[PDB]
Formats: C-alpha cells, structure tokens, sequence
C-alpha cells in the first residue's frame, strides 16, 4: 500500500514541481511598467503650435 | 473746425483706448492672481498624487 500511495504522490509532486520550475524562472518580468500621469506643471501656456 | 472735430473724436477715442487697457491692466493682476493660486493647487496636487503612486505600489 506504502509503495502505491509513494508511486501516486510521486507522480503528482514530480507534475507539480515542473509546474513551480516555470514561475521560479521568471515572476515579475512579465506585467508592464510603470508611466502614470503627474507633474508637468512647468510647461509652458504658449504652445509652440496653435493647438493653443 | 477740422481741429476741432478732430480734437472731439480725440478725446472720445483715447478715452476708450484708456478705459479698455485699464481694464486689460487689472484683467492681467487678477489674472495672474488666479494663475498662481491654480498653480499651487497643481503642485499640492503632484505631491499628493507622488505620495499615492508609492501607496499603491
């Protein structure tokens, strides 16, 4: 019975752990950067081109 | 005459020229005014918005 449940269980942990092998390459390379909106207060009123 | 109308016509001309740019004068001070107060807003406003992007991160 020891043998059986280990054959299973081995399967299943060897399954998992090629699962965890893909998110321990990479975890965070994979979501986009950071470019929010702020500041620019000290551009200028006059635009250099009339879409002033 | 002539100097007369002309003299007329004068007057009433930079009367309005005077009255218009005193006018555009206190439209550039309140102006001012308002651009510096909405100013100030806007940097409170860039120094709260830098504290809220490292809140969220």
């Amino acid at each position: 019975l020891g043998a059986r449940a280990k054959e299973s269980l081995d399967l299943r942990a060897h399954l998992k752990q090629v699962k965890k092998e893909d998110t321990e390459k990479e975890n965070r390379e994979v979501g986009d950067w950071r470019k929010n909106i702020d500041a620019l207060s000290g551009m200028e009123g006059r635009k250099k081109k009339f879409e002033s | 005459d002539k100097y007369s109308e002309a003299l007329k016509d004068a007057q009433e001309k930079l009367e309005l020229a005077e009255k218009k740019a005193t006018d555009a004068e206190a439209d550039v001070a309140s102006l001012n005014r308002r651009i510096q107060l909405v100013e100030e807003e806007l940097d409170r406003a860039q120094e709260r918005l830098a504290t809220a992007l490292q809140k969220l991160e």
